């Protein structure tokens, strides 16, 4: 690397008698042994049956600092966003029973917001959940995060007592400010 | 109206320190695109900036070279060390891949070299074009403050025996650039600021 | 040992040979750095010795008379001996313009002209005590970007081409022609300069444009008192000889302000003698350039968007 | 009196291109001078020293800022 | 009576004391004023020779006979 | 030490003390001033070159 530095010197402040002993045989005779000893070590670490990717960065090793910056499990992060909305349907069901006109409705404006049917000038999907106190509203919204999201921890939560001033409307400011630090967050509005 | 009249004014000016061709056409379509589209200033600051970026980015084509050209050249600078790097080995599988550096780097220089040569040689041409303007319009404004300060004795020796002297030169560049011109199939838009660069500007 | 010099001490000896050659001469002597001296901005060569006194009409013309004499010169490699044994003998300070007036005083060819002219040896020895208490400022406050580029020292920029060929269209500019890369910390601003330095040697650069790339330290010239006018004031001289652009990382914290450092940078880049490269936060920015409606007029709006996927 | 984007100091500007060139006669002929406020704030207060011999001058002058 | 001075006259009258004392004078001769006070970067004694007419370089020349 | 009986030689070293008060950079005048001081005088150099202390890289 040192090489590499000292011979583009040369070459760029008009001198062509220094460089041309670099580029033309301190590295040509020297990638023969550093690329010796790399594929003699890949095939060592074979025939030991363990520690594959202890010396190769890969897939799984950029998993292994996401997951301990966070606490999310590694089994997490291996799962794509393609396999999360086919397999959907079947895990709110297993938390949230009774309300099954309700679950098909909420991956019914998710869906169409991934693939490309709509344009890019609206979120996720706006729901508005109505009826009687007891019905299914805050234990929905605790297992969206705990799928899709993977973090049921990053849900806030604004209520509306004290919000509901006039002077009051500009810090919605503190809502931009908070979800600016986690892009996947989920805005509750209760009351 | 009032717009036209101001960049009228300072063509002269800005011809000099850009060194490009500001032809009639990009005054009027300036003025006119300056109050529909791009509104959020006040005249003349939201008409002229429009010239003086259109006139800033033909000098990147006038003296450097496009995306197009420099691309290529950057690949035939890394195929020249390799070819030679290679040479000096004995190995059998160096032998194979120079039979191959070689065979693509003839085809290189009979696109690259007679392309790249006329903006080489049309830099060491433009570049005089702005040394001439830069030298006219400043011995026409150092003789006429001998004309107000009462000195006969300087300013004879300027108007008479300095801009008519590099005058003539002006002239002689301005006949083999249009002659360069025809071997590049350009000069409509290349090196001439008209109604097409002004729009470029305003729709970025 | 070794002996370090500045690269203004440096340039000087070259300087000094430049103005032989044409006089038709093959040696360098110690003589021509004393005329080069009396040829620049606010030169420290004549204020010490006019606290002494003498007359340096007598002493500059007595100079000028040597050279015309001649026919590397053996006097002068005694002065390049005294610099490097005398490198260790006093106490603070370097090598920079006013240092080098001692060593010219220990040469007998030098010293009879001093005591025929006027200030005597004695007198040079109170003159240097109370003035007392890239260029030679470019080199210890500054750093060179484009010298780390073209040494294979710089990490590389890969894409920054929608970015970087707007500021080379700034720059072309006569008006607006101070680039401000507006963004946030942490979209990347200082690694944006430094792909257009890597141009500069390739020659991908217009013709209209041939200057270098200078990064201000900020931290480099709060190094110690009072004296922050000496310090900064060295740096704006340098930069106007020798026409070069500065680049300028946190502009809101130099330009805008304990010590009074931006009222130096106003009328340089009023007059269009100056090319500064900003790279300031958007939070600070409608702070400290929007307000002034003046820093609007030579400052231009340069917007930093994050990349995608 | 306007916005800041019609021109304040151009206006100024074509004042000096007609007096010297010829105007008004040499009994009315003033110096233009432009005041910056950087100026005199540089340096080392001292801030109304150095701003006292400047409006000093402009007086024995005859000459406007 | 009082006498108050500045910072250019300051240093100019405390370097002719010197210029006179290193040459083995006995009296303060005023030529030893304006030879020092010349020898100035920008010196505003310049300016007043070339404004009101003549020749910088032979009224100096004819100080140091004195 | 063995051979000795102001002094002749330290009126000498004095006088270069006179001189490097005004001169380029070093430190500060005091235990370490007159280390590279003694290396000037003849009869003190000797030891150092008998010893493997070159006067170049002092
Ligand atoms: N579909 C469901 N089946 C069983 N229990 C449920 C269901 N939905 C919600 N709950 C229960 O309701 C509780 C949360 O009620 P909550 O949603 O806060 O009421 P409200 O919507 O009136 O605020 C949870 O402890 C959960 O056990
Ligand atoms: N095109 C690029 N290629 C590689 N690294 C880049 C590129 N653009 C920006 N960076 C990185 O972004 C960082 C930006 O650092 P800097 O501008 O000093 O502060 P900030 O991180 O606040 O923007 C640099 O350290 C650089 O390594
Ligand atoms: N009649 C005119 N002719 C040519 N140029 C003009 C005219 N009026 C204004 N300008 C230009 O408009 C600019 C106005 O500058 P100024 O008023 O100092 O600040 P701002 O650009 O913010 O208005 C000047 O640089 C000047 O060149």
């Amino acid at each position: 690397d040192e090489l590499k530095a000292k011979a583009e010197d040369a070459e760029r402040r008009y001198d062509l008698a220094r460089a041309a002993d670099i580029r033309y045989y301190a590295i040509p005779d020297l990638e023969k042994r550093l690329a010796q000893l790399q594929a003699e070590k890949s095939q060592a670490d074979a025939e030991r049956a363990d520690g594959l990717l202890a010396e190769v960065v890969g897939p799984d090793q950029i998993m292994e600092v996401v997951s301990r910056w966070t606490g999310i499990p590694v089994s997490n992060l291996q799962r794509s966003e393609k396999e999360k909305l086919l397999h959907m349907e079947e895990y709110m069901k297993q938390h949230v029973v009774g309300q099954d006109e309700a679950i098909k409705a909420i991956c019914d404006a998710i869906r169409l917001s991934r693939t490309g049917l709509q344009n890019r000038n609206r979120p996720l999907a706006s729901f508005l959940f109505l009826g009687p106190t007891g019905c299914g509203k805050t234990l929905c919204v605790k297992e969206l995060a705990a799928f899709l999201f993977n973090d049921p921890g990053a849900i806030v939560r604004i209520d509306m007592s004290e919000y509901m001033e006039k002077h009051a409307v500009s810090r919605l400011g503190q809502l931009t400010e908070a979800v600016r630090r986690r892009p996947y967050t989920v805005v509750l509005f209760d009351e | 109206t009032d717009t036209i009249s101001i960049l009228r004014g300072l063509k002269e000016r800005y011809e000099t320190h850009h060194g490009v061709r500001i032809a009639d056409a990009a005054i009027v379509a300036a003025a006119q695109l300056a109050a529909r589209y791009i509104t959020q200033r006040f005249m003349p600051d939201k008409a002229i900036d429009l010239i003086d970026e259109a006139c800033a980015n033909t000098r990147v084509q006038l003296d450097s070279q496009p995306e197009a050209i420099d691309k290529l050249e950057r690949r035939h600078l890394q195929l020249e060390v390799e070819a030679t790097a290679l040479e000096k080995e004995k190995d059998a599988a160096s032998k194979q891949r120079l039979q191959e550096v070689r065979a693509e780097m003839a085809r290189i220089q009979e696109e690259l070299r007679p392309l790249k040569m006329k903006y080489e040689s049309e830099k060491g041409r433009l570049d005089e074009i702005r040394n001439l303007s830069q030298r006219l319009d400043e011995l026409k404004a150092k003789a006429e403050d001998a004309e107000r300060r009462y000195d006969l004795a300087r300013a004879a020796d300027i108007r008479y025996y300095a801009i008519p002297d590099l005058e003539k030169r002006l002239a002689q560049l301005q006949a083999e650039k249009s002659q360069a011109d025809a071997e590049r199939a350009d000069g409509l838009l290349a090196e001439v600021v008209g109604p097409d660069q002004i729009m470029e500007v305003v729709s970025r | 040992s070794s002996m370090q010099f500045t690269d203004k001490a440096t340039e000087t000896l070259n300087a000094a040979a430049k103005y032989a050659a044409e006089n038709s001469h093959v040696q360098l002597h110690p003589s021509h750095v004393a005329v080069v001296m009396l040829d620049e901005e606010n030169s420290l060569f004549r204020s010490i010795l006019e606290k002494a006194g003498g007359d340096v009409v007598s002493i500059e013309r007595g100079f000028k008379k040597i050279m015309v004499r001649q026919p590397h010169s053996p006097e002068l490699a005694k002065l390049l001996h005294y610099a490097h044994e005398h490198m260790k003998k006093q106490r603070d300070l370097y090598i920079a313009q006013d240092h080098l007036i001692l060593a010219l005083a220990d040469l007998p060819s030098m010293a009879q002209v001093l005591k025929e002219g006027g200030v005597t040896k004695k007198s040079l020895e109170n003159a240097v005590t109370h003035v007392r208490g890239a260029y030679e400022a470019l080199s210890k406050y500054c750093i060179d970007l484009t010298e780390l580029a073209a040494s294979g020292k710089l990490d590389p920029v890969i894409g920054r081409d929608e970015i970087i060929s707007r500021v080379i269209r700034v720059l072309s500019r006569r008006t607006k022609n101070n680039p401000c890369l507006v963004g946030e910390p942490g979209v990347g601003k200082t690694a944006i300069a430094e792909g257009l330095a890597n141009r500069i040697v390739k020659g991908d650069i217009p013709s209209s444009l041939q200057k270098k790339v200078y990064s201000l330290d900020i931290g480099s010239l709060l190094a110690g008192a009072g004296e922050f006018e000496e310090r900064l004031k060295a740096v704006l001289k340098e930069l106007k000889e020798a026409q070069a652009i500065v680049f300028i990382d946190e502009i809101h914290t130099v330009l805008g302000a304990a010590i009074d450092a931006a009222n130096l940078l106003k009328p340089m880049l009023a007059r269009g003698e100056l090319r500064c490269i900003g790279a300031t936060t958007l939070t600070e920015y409608r702070q400290y350039v929007e307000k002034d409606p003046a820093f609007e007029r030579r400052f231009q709006l340069v917007m930093v968007e994050e990349p995608s996927v």
